[PDB]
RNA sequence: AAAAUGAAGACAUUUUAACGAGUAAGGAAACGAAAUGGCGUAAGGACAACAAAAGUAGUAAAGAUUUAAAGUAAUUUAGAU
RNA sequence: AUAAACAUACUUUGAAUCGGCCAAGUCUGGUAAGCAGGACUGGCGAUGCGGGAUGAACCGAACGUCGAGAUAAAGUGCCAAA
RNA sequence: GGAAAACUUAAAAGAACUUUGGAAAAAGAGUGAAAAGAGCUUGAAAGAGUAAUAUGUGAACGGAUAAUUUAUAAGAAAAAU
């Protein structure tokens, strides 16, 4: 039949050779560009093969200064590591820092010694399903235009799920106020004043 | 708002008496005075954040950068070597860079 | 699929002493003079075309599109690369008129052959 | 011989030119250089004053041996002359180009000299009998002068 | 250089190793595993839509001015005027 | 003892050349020469590069296009990398 | 003793009337497929003029590396069970 190198195409009422199959017996094929298979989705309780090895200075309930990204210089409390990605699930309790519950890579943080401890945080949710549910997606390529208001209406519809998952932060704020000067230390920023050299600072 | 970098001076490129190899740029990080205090900084990101005046009828930003890393010490005075994605312009010699605190290992 | 076409020198090897005089053209001619600043390879002026500059064999004579060049004069030349439309790209010669070009361009669509002169001699 | 530059709009332009005019090129190139841009009402007055030697024509480029003059203050030039035969030849084009505009129906109070260029023509050679039985050349330097007067209106750029 | 494969693929094949500066001077053409590889100008004999109208050209040749691509290089190809 | 198979032995034809110059834990004539003439060897000639600030010969070291590293001569107050 | 000098177009249809000017000429107008306009096929380089862009303390130009500006330039498919 058709050789492996032949892909017939239609002709718009133009001259064709004697050996070329006519248009009445030609069916068009869809151009295929994607070949690599995607990522297999597995159970929510099994860690991925591609899992970062946490530093020994990072333990749950610690206070991590963040030195890069949108929230630079803010201090957050590390709950647990997101298994499906390896990025830390930290929360700079929104009642204090203004830092929401997000994911961040382990190389952007500095682990201080002020361990908030706090067990019984009730992180039954906040798996990878929640984080993918609130991420603001794009408008794709063919979905009309929907310029601007698509992302504005995106955030509004995701507001409720974010607020509901703030039952994580109600308990943590309780023991932040317990230690004196720990609410002020957390609320403010992190700055490198004159005379503090990075190779000399110890946290 | 806050400071999360130490200003390193762009001294120049790794050279000889009558040569110049612009692939590697030397820095004199503020506060570092010996090669024994450099073991910390080997790896930390460095950016050459500069400013370009632009007309209102263009799209390009007015603040750009050239990011790089610190790769090895140099000399016994704490001078380091930095390799950038694009070699720093020789117009930046003597100016100040940024030495960030990530990828952190603390 | 396209291998990275790597170039060991992206400039032109201009003739020595062609930036001062106009009778000396910018086409390379190796200097044979005894005291020449360039044939001795003095520092600062030591640029000569040596076979080490030759580009990779796999990606030699390859256009940036990833396809080699194949010039066609008529519609019947297109059939010579109708089996290799993934390796060769037609390029209609510069003498072919503006009427025979629409025969080649349309036929190259039927056989699905990329043409580098699809906007040449248009009305 | 064709014009160096074509007018932006041919309904607002009047043209005049002279071919192989018998006047020095190094002199007219500097007289046509001063009057480029100024209104045709003022360019006619300036060329009337160079003749009677009350305005200077600064020799900006061909200034070798040209003496200093008192009217060359402010022009960034310390040299200047009063070419009378070169002014009289341009003055007979500005009168030709102005009277071409009246034929079309333009407004003479607005005309400006937008483009005026001087070229190099074909010289005519003579003999100058030198010492030791040698003969040299004695050749003129004629030039082609072009001219385009365009009505001046306030431009718009949104 | 040595092995392997070899009627036509192709990029003057595949694998391994050693090597590459140079004035005077030498290495003509052909030689399948090629006893160096090529570019350019002009002229002559052939080949150039293989189903009985068979290279390009008034739907714009040669030439000139530039712009891009290929080649390390001699140079080639293409777009526009 | 050690090295030697792209080892060894060559054959035919032929081009260029026979104005040379420098160094020295050497010599001769000369008061002496950046002089004249030699014996063994290395170079410049024919040769760039790093160093001696510059230098045909000195010291390191001989070159296809590159990237990363330890180096050689030699240096680390500034010009100038240390 | 002893040179230089070829070419408008298919055809002269080789501008034909007005305005400015002493005349040559210029601007309209017109012929012609196209001014190819008699210096007449296209028309390079040296040398110039006009426009646009950019630069600067006793030479200029070239090469390596970046920065700024301008130009060229890369796609229509699509996940897991």
């Amino acid at each position: 039949s058709a050789p492996q190198w032949f892909v017939p195409v239609k002709a718009g009422d133009a001259k064709v050779p004697a050996y070329y199959p006519t248009d009445d017996m030609i069916q068009e094929q869809k151009k295929k560009l994607r070949t690599r298979k995607g990522a297999k989705i597995t159970a929510l309780d099994k860690p991925a093969w591609n899992l970062e090895k946490l530093r020994k200075s990072i333990v749950p309930g610690a206070i991590l200064i963040i030195v890069a990204g949108k929230y630079a210089g803010k201090k957050v409390v590390f709950l647990k590591q997101c298994i499906k990605s390896g990025a830390l699930i930290v929360t700079g309790p929104f009642k204090i820092n203004g830092v929401p519950l997000m994911r961040i890579n382990q190389r952007y943080v500095i682990a201080t010694s002020q361990k908030v401890d706090v067990s019984k945080v009730d992180t039954t949710g906040v798996d990878v399903k929640f984080f993918k549910k609130i991420a603001i997606k794009k408008a794709a390529f063919g979905k009309t235009v929907e310029e601007d208001f698509a992302k504005k209406q995106y955030e509004a519809k995701k507001a409720l799920i974010v607020e509901k998952q703030k039952q994580v932060d109600e308990s943590i704020v309780a023991e932040i106020k317990k230690v004196p000067y720990l609410k002020e230390y957390m609320a403010s920023y992190f700055t490198l004043k004159n005379g503090d050299h990075p190779h000399l600072l110890k946290f | 708002k806050c400071r999360l970098h130490v200003n390193a001076v762009f001294m120049g490129f790794q050279r000889a008496q009558r040569n110049q190899y612009p692939n590697v740029a030397l820095l004199q990080i503020s506060g570092v005075n010996t090669k024994e205090d450099t073991p910390f900084y080997i790896g930390k990101r460095v950016a050459y954040v500069y400013k370009v005046n632009v007309k209102k009828g263009s799209n390009k930003p007015a603040i750009r950068a050239i990011f790089g890393k610190i790769v090895a010490p140099h000399g016994n005075h704490g001078v380091v070597k930095a390799r950038f994605l694009h070699n720093l312009p020789p117009k930046a010699m003597g100016q100040n860079l940024k030495v960030f605190l990530y990828p952190s290992n603390i | 699929i396209k291998p990275k076409i790597v170039k060991k020198y992206t400039g032109h090897f201009k003739r020595f002493d062609s930036n001062r005089f106009l009778r000396v053209k910018a086409s390379w001619r190796v200097p044979r003079g005894i005291d020449n600043r360039l044939r001795r390879k003095f520092k600062g002026t030591n640029l000569l075309p040596k076979i080490g500059y030759g580009s990779a064999k796999a990606t030699r004579n390859m256009l940036p599109c990833g396809l080699y060049k194949f010039p066609v004069r008529n519609t019947t030349d297109l059939e010579m690369i109708m089996m290799q439309n993934r390796k060769y790209a037609a390029e209609i010669s510069h003498a072919v008129s503006a009427k025979k070009r629409q025969e080649i361009i349309q036929r190259a669509k039927i056989l699905n052959i990329r043409v580098l002169n699809a906007d040449a001699r248009i009305k | 011989v064709k014009y160096c530059a074509k007018p932006v709009n041919v309904a607002k332009a009047a043209q005049a030119r002279g071919d192989n005019l018998k006047v020095h090129f190094k002199n007219t190139y500097e007289t046509a250089d001063a009057i480029r841009g100024m209104k045709v009402a003022r360019a006619q007055e300036f060329l009337k004053n160079v003749i009677i030697k009350k305005e200077i024509v600064p020799f900006r480029k061909h200034n070798g041996g040209v003496g200093r003059k008192a009217q060359c203050k402010g022009l960034n030039c310390a040299f200047g002359r009063w070419p009378v035969k070169s002014a009289q030849f341009i003055l007979k084009l500005l009168k030709n180009a102005v009277d071409n505009a009246k034929a079309k129906g333009l407004n003479t109070a607005l005309l400006t000299v937008s483009h005026i260029a001087v070229q190099e023509a074909r010289s005519s050679r003579r003999r100058l009998y030198r010492a030791h039985g040698s003969i040299n050349s004695f050749s003129s330097s004629p030039c082609h002068i072009e001219l385009i007067l365009t009505e001046k209106e306030k431009k718009v750029a949104k």
